[PDB]
């Protein structure tokens, strides 16, 4: 009766040279009961990608109400929503919940249009931001994360080698975790490009 | 034109006419006093005796609030006894936080604030009543008369009702004659005279006569009735200076 | 979590370390502590850190407004006044203990919060897991009448008390300086004492080393 | 926490410890427990610090209110306000409050509402430990139309007992002198009154 | 014609019945001055007692608000005295909320934010007053800041209010013309009390007893108002020179 | 005229026009009696029917034991104020133990009528009341108008021709007043009371309704051939 | 309430409820049907608190048979499992929340495919080609993870079924007293009438 | 009271007609002229500002196209600042129903639900209509392209082609006498600018003066508003200058 | 008692008109002359200073508002309906916006909150039209330097340049003759006071006249240092001085 820790599954963002990579299992389960191996917990609104672990129920309530949020800001403001800014607005709605909280560890990736400056962000169930250059760890295996991300990771990886680092990162941790795993994506987001691979892992 | 129609419609002038309206609704009304003397006030009021069926002493028009302040009224009979009904609450609520019973300026500027939102808004009529009231507080006596705007001033003296203009030259008088003070049962005899005087302006139905008085010395600073041997003795006084 | 504030001749310093902790688990190695309320009223945060960033951006915000509508400089009575009156009608259920700073045209200001909304007035106050280690050290080198320049050595060698000897608390010390008459210095890792030694080996992976079932280009255009 | 307040021949003075505890850490040794609701109306506060600031805080409200309107409160006044909050709101509340005033009529007044939310006068009164009352504390010691330097060292020896068997008790005694004449703040350091 | 009974638009674009709450505002027939000193502020007021049998002690139109506000209003006491006790609980709750004594001018941005609603809002009719504010600010140092119906406000070097009012502000403009600065250079409130009370009788051409004048007086951390007898020991004064 | 429109705008010589209309929907009212001794206080109302297929409609309300009215104007209005007394005298039973005093049961009526006569979108009570009740201090008889103004009298009338039986009751005070201890006797002297606001028609045993409360009486409404005779 | 499960095979979608319902010590009946109608071409299975299932289930069925009427149009399986998942969904942090847990089984006219989804009582929503609700999934998905063929006909699909069943009536200890079996296809919904 | 101030926005004519929406379509009728066109292939929108100044900002200016969603864009006749209200109230509801149902909201379900909502202000609240014509203009799976207008009446009708506000009835000649059912999209927009050409009251039509949007499709549906540009280049095209 | 008036003050006419929109125009029109002009580099907002009395301290009445950093607003009517709309429009900057995003508005949108706030007083009961037009100069990243005009009836409009109130047909002529797209800041000042100057009938110097622009950020303004994101606010009111110095190069 833990709600952050029944469905399971993790979420991993990094920061490379003019790119950054956001990574998650495709695992939810009923406690110890596998039930779906193709439970993506990455959405996108527009450039801005954010990654929702814990409980499963919240992180479909969270992602309509993020796209539903985000498509009467693009209809406002007639430009699509920056990282920086959906941070904060991930943050509003969080502490909106303050004391009902969404079970919840969002993380937000992507590239600012005007800067190209790469971004990530974290946050805790009520909506406290961790800015970050190196890395963002979010779910049931986020101490063996920051194990992998804090020895793997070293600055300004390029597109290619980052894909390497982030996918040892996930892979390695979700085998150290029961309640994560049984397949994984890695997407690479480049300022005008973004490529989405299906990594093969061990689905026990 | 059409700026009487409504209450809280300033005219071109910038008067509240329904506001005027209510005052001759007061002037209509029986004759009513009070007289600020040494140590405390007294009120006083004419009661018209309409039929012999009337029952004497038992229509008693003089109320009191809390312990300590005496209230009488000339105009619409329940919009007074509306606006007391208000005092009391008001004078309980003070009580109930501060302690101490409500001040005499203090109660005066509650009774002041509620009648004058009863011009702010068309929704609402003005009342229908000049009160006369006051009491003995921590800083002695105060007689205080308030108006269907929501004006109100401390007196020596107050009058207002048919006989007002007969009554204020009767108070005048007294003002003058007795520099130094008027005494409490001075104040009594003085006020059945005025009202007996002021009855000149009234004289078609026969009246009674109704006194009550808050004094340091006489009544322990609360409010009581004029009753029994000194109600007689002010009305022989009253009854001799006429003839 | 290590925060002070220490007043000094002609304003007030506040100072904090830059760890954030999930449990035993440090999330950010270098987060900052340090919120501005109002550009010369700062606010150093300790307990439930959405709780304190949130109290301290609501009042900053309802003080901008006040800034605004009165046509004078924000005073640090009304950030305290404010935060209080919130944090008291929540009961302690917003875990937020701050250190509020600060000057105003009525002088250089130091308070503390606490999360029931109970305040306290100092010359010299420390908050957080490492408030005992950063009050050793203001209780033993504290004097009335400090220079700016004395104000900075003291905090920050406060802050590194609780770095070294609390596990709540450590990386770099972030300092504020609010003189009077003078712009408010932010000095964001005023001292980076925990710098990361070199790694023993280089894990940058050949590439093709991941195995991938499926590759796909994603549609973020319109 | 002791504090105390005492009516004297000139008016009332209120004495307080100045020792804030969370557990057995003391989180302020300088505390300043002596709180100014009017010019010449100070109180006491013990229980709850958040309690008793929110408390003092609107009282001070009502009765710069009430000054506007009605002129300068009596002590008993700002004891019925006390009070009422006490009273009222006891269920969620923490605070047991001395009121100490000057009138120039009633000349120097101490009230104490205690925990209860209850309203008592005395001539003086004294809260030990945790908003602890003595009813009696040295019958004998206190006489009425005190002098003010006899009052001042009848506070002093109190509150220096208190602090010597008391753990939340400690650091300067600080004292309000609350006269005609005006208000006075005195404070005495540990090796005055430790040698008693 | 609607459009002169409640506060809404005439066809050329004007609120009759905020023309006409001015009007009402001079209903008392009662003049107002107020000047500033280098340390103070002072407010004087014609006393008018026309009934003989009234308590002359409680006929006044300058309200103590705060320690440090002091507000003189032209217009009728029922409307005098709803404005008088709002400013109070508006002052009050300020000082609660904000842990500082409300300025001056803050208190009259509030009273004319309030007057305005009463101008947009129909159900409400506007109060027939104006309001000058006076303290000695502890930011901006001596203060006057004056309301009126329509919800307008500004600060002045010097002012005054009622039926004679413009004989008052040119006798007050030619003096600053002459002295060319922004107050009256003077180090007691006593003088600049005894210049407020020389340029009313200059201005208005009657001469007063001790009776006939009301007197406020802004210092730093306290407003008061004078008593016959400090009035009388000033108008003493004025005569010997 | 123009200031008749409801009983929130005064008229220039100050009066309130829905009140005074109000007034007259009383005067149209059948007439009712009330009188008193020292001892009992007796209502006697006569009864106004439809037409003689109808019945009469009933004019003579019980609100305790020792308190109730008779109504002349609007029945429905009657209905609401005698409700009104009845859960005030009930309120006074069961807080206090406490038998509602008459004059405080005026009270309420006036300060209950006054709150219908300053409020926009309300109207004035359209019915006049005669309170008849035994307290702690003997017998009672109130007048209630919707204006608000209660009077308390030893005898009165209203409703269409009151003025008659108003006159013969200020004749003969001096003799009713003095029935005490003798209840069919200041009835019969309230029948001939009534009788002369009587024309064309006269007093028949479905017609009468007469009330009585006393020292040693519950206030109990007789009708039918329980009037026959007083006949 | 106890057992619902799904196949979602080529051409259609099969859904078993058990009949049983018991009360205390006594099986009350032997004949529940633990599904309704939302529309011509969807059906709803339900397993969970005693009242709360059917109360959820018939205020789906309403507001599923009202936007029928008023758009004269059937809500596809997707928009219908959308609209029930955000009806648990609320529930979950109402005063006393559903304990219904769900399975959808629909026939998308528009695509011309078979679709089955799995909605637990927090509002847990996933598309799975065969599901099930609290123990049941414990003792067949193994054997539906070996034997499921997407290409599967409803022939092979009940034979599946049926071997679901015969390991749910040897390992699990309480009575269901069987299934009832409904296909969702292209024609619309009818009963096996024999199992 | 108040009773006398009350114009009643929600009553019958003795005819039977409503006052305020009768007396909002006259207004509806002075505002610039929008026209919608559904052609077998997309939909156009072509609106004219009104009496457009020289010193406006033509480029970031938003007066007559207004986008709801993606799929749904609406052409705007009357006040600009109640069209405003409801068209975020609309974006709402899309934004709602994608959030219940993962679905684009389908056009006439948005339309029916913006015209229960003028509807409404005809029938309670005592508040004057919404004066506000649309011409909805959108895509969906089931009707494909489809034409809309509401009015202030809260009545919302399916068209081919439509114009609202000025000179409505020379417009839907116009458009009646050359459209045709298995006509292009180019046609369309050909056909909308020639009605607008010989409708207007200004001199000659010009790019600065127009707001312009195509609901076109390698499955997908796109929106175009129009730049200034791409406004004055179809102008130049078609040879209307 | 109690708000009675929960019906539209404001209705149409036989004729379609909005009585009250039109009657709170001719407000604005008897209203002392404003305007604003767009350079390539920033905004310029202008207004006159009409003084109630020489008395009264005209600097303490603020024609010329800051809203947010980057935001100005000037009007032309009457005036404590502005200042209720700025203290209205202040606070919808950080309730509807800054608490929800972390950033200040971009002026379309702050406008678009003010527009709404005017919208309501033209439909909602017991109430009447604000008596004030508005001209809101602001920056924002995204749209860089804009000019918006909002009238009674909550309609608004992108100017290149503009003028409202007493003198604004004469005023937005002379705009029009001056006004290029190639402007700098300096030169739209000048062009500024030149058109001012026409409306002005008084004395026309630093003190009668108020102005203020929205140009590049001032870090001396911000009031502290260290975060190098924070580069301080674009709006900037002219001193009494400023002023004076370019009405001698006139
Ligand atoms: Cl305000
Ligand atoms: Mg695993
Ligand atoms: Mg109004």
């Amino acid at each position: 009766s833990d709600p952050s820790s029944i469905n399971g599954g993790i979420v991993v963002a990094m920061t490379g040279k003019d790119c950054v990579a956001i990574a998650c299992d495709l695992r939810l389960g009923s406690q110890s009961l596998g039930v779906s191996n193709k439970f993506e917990k990455i959405f996108h609104y527009g450039h801005v990608f954010l990654g929702i672990t814990g409980l499963a129920t919240d992180v479909t309530t969270l992602n309509e109400m993020f796209r539903y949020k985000t498509n009467l800001y693009k209809l406002k403001e007639e430009r699509a929503i920056e990282p920086e800014t959906f941070t904060q607005l991930v943050s509003s709605s969080l502490y909106e919940r303050r004391f009902g909280p969404y079970f919840v560890g969002p993380v937000v990736a992507g590239i600012n249009s005007k800067s190209g400056k790469p971004f990530i962000a974290g946050f805790d169930l009520i909506g406290c931001i961790d800015e970050a250059k190196d890395f963002i760890v979010s779910g049931t295996a986020s101490d063996q994360l920051f194990g992998m991300c804090e020895s793997l990771y070293e600055p300004n990886l390029e597109p290619e080698d980052l894909f390497e680092t982030i996918s040892q990162a996930l892979l390695n941790a979700a085998d150290r975790d029961a309640l994560s795993g049984w397949g994984a994506v890695v997407y690479i987001i480049k300022k005008d490009e973004v490529v989405k691979r299906y990594l093969k892992m061990r689905q026990d | 034109t059409g700026y009487d129609l409504s209450n809280s419609v300033f005219s071109p002038d910038g008067r509240n006419f329904q506001v005027e309206y209510a005052v001759k609704a007061v002037e209509n009304g029986t004759t009513s006093i009070g007289i600020k003397c040494n140590d405390g006030v007294v009120f006083a009021v004419e009661k018209l005796i309409t039929s012999k069926l009337l029952v004497p002493q038992k229509n008693v028009k003089i109320q009191v609030v809390d312990r300590h302040i005496g209230c009488v009224y000339s105009g619409l009979i329940p919009d007074g006894r509306h606006l007391v009904n208000r005092g009391r609450e008001e004078a309980a609520s003070f009580k109930k936080l501060y302690k101490t019973p409500i001040p005499i300026p203090a109660f005066a500027d509650r009774l002041g604030q509620y009648v004058q939102a009863h011009t702010l808004y068309n929704s609402v009529r003005p009342f229908g009543v000049s009160t006369i009231f006051g009491g003995v507080d921590k800083n002695g006596a105060h007689l205080y008369m308030l108006e269907p705007s929501g004006s109100y001033w401390g007196y020596k003296g107050a009058a207002t009702g048919k006989g007002r203009q007969s009554a204020k030259a009767e108070l005048e008088k007294l003002v003058d004659h007795h520099p130094e003070g008027l005494s409490a049962r001075e104040a009594v005899k003085q006020a059945a005279k005025i009202i007996y005087l002021a009855h000149e302006d009234n004289k078609e139905k026969d009246f009674e006569l109704e006194i009550s008085w808050c004094s340091l010395s006489e009544t322990n600073g609360l409010h009581k009735f004029v009753k029994g041997d000194l109600l007689q003795e002010a009305i022989d006084f009253a009854q001799k200076e006429i003839n | 979590t290590t925060i002070v504030g220490v007043k000094f001749n002609n304003g007030v310093v506040i100072a904090a370390d830059t760890r954030s902790t999930q449990g035993p688990i440090v999330a950010d190695k270098n987060c900052a502590k340090l919120h501005r309320i109002s550009p010369k009223i700062w606010c150093a945060g300790a307990g439930t850190a959405a709780d304190t960033e949130a109290v301290t951006q609501l009042i900053g915000s309802n003080i901008e407004l006040h800034s605004l509508y009165t046509s004078r400089e924000p005073r640090v009575v009304s950030a305290l006044q404010m935060l209080k009156q919130h944090l008291f009608k929540y009961q302690g259920h917003i875990g937020a203990y701050l250190i509020v700073a600060g000057v105003d045209p009525t002088g250089s200001h130091l308070f503390s919060i606490h999360a029931h909304g109970s305040t306290d007035v100092g010359y010299y106050l420390s908050l957080g897991s490492g408030s005992l280690a950063a009050m050793a050290v203001l209780e033993s080198h504290w004097k009335q009448d400090l220079t700016k320049e004395e104000a900075i050595k003291l905090a920050s060698d406060a802050i590194q008390a609780g770095i070294w000897n609390d596990l709540g608390s450590g990386s770099n010390v972030d300092v504020c300086v609010m003189e009077i008459g003078k712009d408010a210095e932010y000095l964001r890792n005023y001292l980076t004492p925990n710098v990361r030694e070199e790694k023993q080996k280089s894990y940058k992976f050949p590439r093709g080393t991941t195995a991938v079932l499926k590759e796909s280009i994603v549609n973020i255009c319109d | 926490t002791s504090i105390m307040a005492v009516t004297f021949k000139d008016g009332v003075i209120l004495g307080a410890d100045s020792r804030t505890t969370t557990g057995a850490y003391i989180a302020n040794r300088v505390t300043d427990k002596l709180t100014r609701v009017h010019d010449k109306i100070w109180c006491c506060r013990s229980g709850s610090a958040a309690d008793t600031q929110a408390i003092a805080d609107i009282v001070q409200y009502h009765l710069e209110l009430y000054t506007s309107q009605y002129g300068t409160p009596s002590t008993e006044t700002a004891a019925s306000v006390f009070k009422e909050l006490c009273y009222e709101n006891k269920d969620n509340l923490t605070a047991g409050i001395i009121v100490a005033g000057y009138d120039d009529k009633n000349k120097g007044e101490v009230y104490t509402i205690p925990l209860g939310g209850s309203v008592h006068k005395l001539p003086y009164a004294i809260a030990v430990s945790g908003s602890t009352f003595i009813y009696g504390y040295c019958d004998k010691n206190f006489r009425e139309n005190m002098s003010k330097e006899e009052t001042v060292d009848f506070i002093k020896h109190s509150l220096s007992q208190a602090i010597k068997w008391d753990g939340s008790s400690g650091g300067v005694i600080r004292m309000v002198v609350l006269t005609a004449a005006g208000v006075e703040r005195l404070i005495f350091y540990p090796d005055e009154y430790e040698q008693l | 014609g609607y459009d002169r009974h409640i506060t809404i638009f005439s066809p050329e674009g004007r609120l009759y019945q905020v023309e006409y709450a001015f009007k009402a505002t001079n209903q008392t027939n009662i003049n107002s001055l107020a000047v500033r000193g280098k340390d103070c502020t002072v407010v004087i007021s014609q006393k008018k007692v026309p009934d003989k049998l009234l308590d002359p002690t409680t006929v006044s139109y300058i309200f103590c608000i705060s320690r440090t506000i002091g507000m003189v209003v032209n217009g009728p006491i029922p409307d005098a005295r709803n404005a008088a006790l709002r400013a109070k609980a508006e002052a009050a709750e300020f000082r609660y909320k904000y842990g500082y004594d409300m300025p001056c001018d803050v208190l009259a941005k509030r009273m004319a934010n309030l007057s305005q609603i009463y101008t947009q809002r129909a159900y409400m009719r506007p109060l027939g007053v104006i309001l000058t504010f006076v303290s000695v600010d502890e930011e901006l140092g001596p203060s006057i800041y004056k309301t009126d119906p329509a919800g307008y406000y500004v600060g002045y070097k010097a002012t005054a209010t009622g039926p004679k009012q413009q004989e008052i502000t040119t006798n007050l403009e030619n003096h600053f013309k002459k002295s060319k600065i922004d107050h009256i250079n003077e180090e007691s409130w006593e003088k600049v009390v005894e210049f407020a009370i020389t340029h009313m009788i200059d201005a208005l051409g009657t001469e007063f007893s001790k009776n006939d004048l009301e007197v406020g007086v802004a210092t730093k951390d306290k407003f008061f108002t004078l008593s016959a007898e400090n009035i009388e020991e000033r108008l003493v004064a004025i005569a010997e020179q | 005229n123009n200031y008749d429109g409801d009983t929130v705008t005064f008229s220039p010589t100050g009066r309130l026009f829905q009140v005074e209309y109000a007034l007259e929907a009383i005067k149209q009212g059948s007439v009712t009696v009330g009188l008193r001794s020292n001892t009992h206080a007796v209502l006697v109302a006569l009864k106004r029917n439809a037409d003689e297929l109808s019945s009469y409609q009933k004019k003579i309300i019980k609100c305790d034991e020792h308190m109730g009215l008779s109504l002349a104007g609007l029945a429905p209005d009657a209905r609401v104020l005698s409700n009104y007394l009845r859960q005030q005298c009930n309120y006074s039973s069961l807080v206090f133990n406490r038998k509602l005093a008459v004059e405080r049961a005026g009270h309420l009526l006036c300060d209950k009528a006054q709150k219908n006569t300053q409020s926009y979108g309300g109207r004035p009570y359209g019915v006049g009341l005669l309170i008849i009740g035994y307290d702690k201090s003997g017998a009672h008889l109130l007048e209630f108008q919707p204006s608000g103004n209660v009077t308390e009298l030893y005898g009165t009338a209203i409703g269409a021709r009151s003025q008659g039986a108003k006159t013969y009751l200020e004749r003969t005070l001096d003799t009713f007043i003095k029935i005490d201890g003798n209840p069919d006797e200041l009835i019969k002297a309230g029948v001939e009371a009534i009788s002369q606001s009587l024309r064309d028609e006269s007093l028949t045993v479905d017609n009468l309704s007469i009330a009585i409360v006393g020292k040693d009486t519950p206030f109990t409404i007789y009708d039918g051939e329980a009037v026959a005779k007083y006949i | 309430m106890d057992i619902i499960l799904g196949i979602r095979v080529q051409d259609s979608v099969i859904l078993a409820s058990s009949k049983a319902v018991t009360r205390g010590i006594s099986v009350l009946k032997d004949s529940d049907d633990k599904t309704r109608q939302l529309s011509p071409h969807t059906l709803m299975s339900f397993a969970g608190e005693a009242g709360d299932t059917v109360q959820f289930a018939e205020y789906i069925q309403a507001n599923i048979q009202l936007y029928s009427i008023r758009e004269d149009y059937e809500l596809s399986p997707q928009a219908v499992s959308s609209f029930v998942r955000q009806e648990l969904a609320k529930s979950i942090r109402s005063r006393r929340p559903y304990q219904v847990n769900v399975l959808i089984g629909g026939y998308d006219k528009k695509k011309n495919k078979p679709e089955l989804y799995q909605i637990d009582y927090l509002g847990t929503k996933v598309e799975l080609p065969y599901g099930a609700h609290g123990y049941s999934g414990f003792y067949t998905f193994s054997l539906l993870d070996h034997h499921y063929r997407p290409d599967m006909t409803t022939e092979e699909g009940l034979d599946l079924l049926k071997l679901c069943v015969q390991e749910l009536e040897k390992r699990m200890p309480m009575d269901f007293k069987g299934v009832i079996v409904k296909i969702v296809d292209k024609d619309g919904i009818r009963q096996v009438d024999d199992f | 009271g108040s009773r006398r101030y009350d114009s009643r926005t929600t009553i019958f004519s003795p005819e039977g007609r409503l006052y305020q929406v009768e007396y909002a379509l006259e207004s509806i009728s002075h505002a610039g002229t929008a026209i919608g066109i559904m052609a077998s292939d997309g939909i156009v929108l072509a609106a004219e500002r009104k009496v457009t100044s020289t010193l406006l900002e033509q480029d970031t200016s938003t007066e007559k196209l207004y986008k709801l969603n993606d799929k749904i864009a609406v052409a705007v006749a009357g006040l600009t600042a109640d069209a405003e209200i409801l068209i975020n109230t609309a974006r709402i509801h899309a934004q709602n129903y994608l959030k219940t149902y993962n679905e684009d909201i389908p056009v006439e379900i948005l339309v029916r639900r913006l015209s229960d909502i003028k509807q409404g202000y005809t029938q309670h609240g005592g508040l004057r209509p919404f004066g506000v014509s649309f011409i909805y203009a959108g895509y969906d799976d089931r009707y494909g392209y489809q034409l809309y207008t509401s009015n202030p009446s809260g009545n919302y009708t399916g068209w081919k082609a439509i114009s609202v506000g000025a000179n409505t009835s020379a417009a839907q000649t116009l458009l009646q006498m050359d459209y045709k059912d298995d006509m292009k999209v180019d046609d369309a927009i050909e056909l909308a600018l020639k009605t607008l050409s010989k409708t207007t009251d200004s001199s000659a039509l010009t790019y600065d003066r127009l707001e312009f949007a195509t609901i076109r499709k390698d499955g997908e549906v796109y929106q175009k508003i129009f730049k200034p540009q791409e406004i004055k280049d179809i102008l130049v095209k078609t040879g209307i200058t | 008692m109690t708000d009675r008036y929960s019906f539209s003050l404001t209705t149409f006419s036989p004729s379609g008109k909005l009585g009250q929109i039109d009657y709170a125009l001719t407000a604005v029109k008897q209203g002392v002359t404003s305007l604003g002009i767009k350079a390539t580099n920033g905004v310029v907002i202008a207004t006159e200073k009409k003084s109630s009395s020489p008395l009264a301290m005209s600097e303490t009445l603020s024609k010329v508002s800051l809203l947010t950093p980057d935001i100005g607003a000037v009007y032309s009517g009457m005036g404590p309906d502005y200042r209720v709309l700025v203290d209205k429009s202040r606070k919808v900057a950080h309730t509807s916006y800054k608490r929800i995003y972390g950033e200040y508005p971009p002026t379309k949108l702050l406008v678009s909150e003010v527009a709404k706030i005017m919208q309501e007083a033209t439909q909602s009961g017991g109430v009447r039209p604000f008596g004030v037009s508005l001209l809101i100069a602001g920056h924002d990243e995204f749209n860089g330097f804009s000019l918006y005009q909002v009238d009674p009836s909550g309609s608004y409009f992108p100017w290149k340049a503009t003028a409202i109130g007493k003198g604004s047909v004469a005023a937005k002529t002379f705009l029009e003759k001056r006004w290029n797209d190639e402007l700098e800041l300096e030169d739209a000042i000048h062009i500024a006071l030149l058109t001012l100057k026409e409306s002005v009938e008084g004395e026309f110097n630093g003190d009668t006249i108020e102005l203020a622009i929205i140009g590049d950020e001032n870090p001396d303004l911000l009031g502290y240092t260290g975060i190098p994101t924070d580069k301080g606010p674009r709006f900037r009111k002219l001193t009494s001085q400023e002023i004076n110095d370019r009405l001698e190069a006139l």
